[PDB]
């Protein structure tokens, strides 16, 4: 968000962060619409020109977040995806027409002071509020400039809707009715925009009729960020409610040399033990895969561990399974008990996994 | 806050009826710092 400010705590409790597992990195914004459903942009998930094509196991959904980077123990909640649904007429070749996607969560999320869904507008709410010069609000963890330009905390800015003739004449791309645009004009002397990394986040408006927040759009596109006489573009949520309805109805009811090493085919490294036998060994902070011992993987006994980022890079970070990246380029264990969603029984957390006592005891499983 | 529901909770899950009302704001009769800004844009 360019020329936004820090969000107050609890200000956008429907704000959802999409988080790539491997490598560990913020992917996009999204929004929470019920305890099972998340709304976002299709290009976050799928955009072939940037080799983007994620399936469900590639991502995490983190909810109730405020800090960009801190793992917010006892506040944020991590949800896994059951399924992704991209609009079937999503036009990435040309327009980003219908830049929209739905995400169903494996389990319902627990609501709290920080986690709470947004309303989707009806015909009348849309009609009345989606009008030039009325302001909505956009939030995200994206870039602070076009040209670290990364915020430590969720950013917010309020922006007026812009009338089509002006949106239209601001760009050579064919604008459709499934979009609208927003932002100040050069002579208005305030400025503000969404920027890269804010895609999928909500454009919201507080209704003066019932005092509720409605998501009118989804951060979609623009040219640079905060350019004079340019305007950010949003997916027109109401226009696509048809489709939302249809996917939710259809899919919602769920929840020879002498060298022992010669033979080896180790992923990282061979070490000879005897003259007659070898051992596949692994880089520091790694270990062999218990049932797949020629292959290798990250490992941690402990509550936290350093991230395997790429040496010369200052990022590209991996973590072990059941850990997440954190401040200080660290992997910290996930507490699947505090989180909820992993265990109906009596839960004991464990570094990398957990224990679930089902009423027989399960390690890393429910019942 | 009169809100009719649109979706079936069998498929949508829970939350719809109390959507859009913030625990730390609307539910406590508090305004966020810039909330008013948006209100006033309607008064126009
Ligand atoms: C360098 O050099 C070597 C070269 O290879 C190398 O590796 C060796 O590896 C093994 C490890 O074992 C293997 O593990 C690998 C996985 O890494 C796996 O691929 C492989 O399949 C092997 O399991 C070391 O040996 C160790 O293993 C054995 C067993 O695990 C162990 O001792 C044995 O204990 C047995 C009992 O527990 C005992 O046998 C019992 O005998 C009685 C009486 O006969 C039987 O009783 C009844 O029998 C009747 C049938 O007649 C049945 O009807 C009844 O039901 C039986 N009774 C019951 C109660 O059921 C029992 O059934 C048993 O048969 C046996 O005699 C052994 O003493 C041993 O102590 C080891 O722990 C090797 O030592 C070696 O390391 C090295 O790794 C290389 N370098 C380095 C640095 O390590
Ligand atoms: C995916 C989002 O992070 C991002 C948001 C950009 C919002 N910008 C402003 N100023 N509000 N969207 C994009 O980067 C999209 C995805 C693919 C490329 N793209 C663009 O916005 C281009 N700058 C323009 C464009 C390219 C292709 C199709 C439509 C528009
Ligand atoms: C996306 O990835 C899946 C998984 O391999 C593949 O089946 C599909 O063809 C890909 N789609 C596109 C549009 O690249
Ligand atoms: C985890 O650490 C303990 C002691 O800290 C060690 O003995 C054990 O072998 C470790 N796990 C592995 C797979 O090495
Ligand atoms: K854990
Ligand atoms: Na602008």
């Amino acid at each position: 968000i360019v020329e936004g400010s820090d969000a107050e705590i609890g200000m956008s409790p429907w704000q959802v962060m999409l988080f790539r597992k491997s490598p560990q990195e913020l992917l996009c914004g999204a929004s929470l619409i019920s305890d099972r459903w998340v709304l976002t942009a299709a290009h976050c998930l799928l955009y072939p020109p940037w080799d983007k094509n994620f399936t469900e196991n590639d991502l995490l959904v983190r909810i109730g977040k405020h800090s960009r980077t801190r793992y917010e123990r006892n506040i944020e909640k991590i949800s896994m995806l059951e399924k992704i649904y991209i609009h079937p007429r999503y036009n990435w070749r040309e327009n980003l027409d219908r830049d929209i996607a739905l995400m169903k969560l494996k389990k319902p999320v627990a609501f709290s002071d920080y986690i709470h869904p947004v309303c989707l507008p009806d015909r009348e709410t849309a009609a009345s509020l989606l009008q030039a010069g009325y302001k909505g609000r956009v939030t995200g963890w994206g870039n602070l400039k076009e040209t670290k330009g990364q915020p430590s905390v969720l950013q917010v800015v309020n922006l007026p809707i812009v009338e089509r003739p002006v949106c239209k004449d601001s760009t050579r791309i064919r604008i459709t009715d499934n979009m609208f645009c927003a932002g100040y004009k050069p002579d208005e002397g305030k400025r503000g925009d969404a920027c890269e990394g804010d895609s999928g986040g909500p454009f919201v408006m507080k209704s003066p009729f019932n005092n509720r927040w409605y998501q009118m759009g989804i951060v979609s596109a623009g040219a640079g960020c905060d350019r004079d006489g340019k305007y950010g573009f949003y997916t027109h949520v109401f226009r696509l409610k048809k489709w939302i309805q249809k996917v939710i109805d259809q899919f919602g009811g769920g929840s020879e040399p002498v060298d022992p090493c010669f033979r080896a085919n180790c992923e990282y490294q061979c070490q000879p033990l005897n003259q007659t036998s070898y051992l596949c060994v692994c880089a520091e902070g790694f270990a062999p895969i218990p049932h797949e011992p020629h292959r290798c993987q990250m490992f941690c006994n402990q509550t936290a561990c350093p991230a395997d980022c790429d040496p010369n890079t200052q990022a590209s970070c991996e973590c072990p399974e059941g850990y997440i990246l954190d401040d200080g380029f660290i992997c910290t264990d996930i507490d699947e008990c505090e989180n909820g969603g992993f265990c109906s029984g009596v839960c004991h957390n464990l570094p990398g996994t957990f224990e679930c006592i089902c009423g027989a005891r399960h390690i890393g499983t429910d019942c | 806050s009169e809100y009719q529901t649109f979706f079936n909770p069998r498929t949508f899950g829970s939350g719809e009826a109390d959507c859009g009302l913030r625990p730390l704001f609307e539910k406590k009769s508090l305004e966020d710092k810039t909330e008013r800004e948006l209100l006033e844009s309607y008064i126009d």
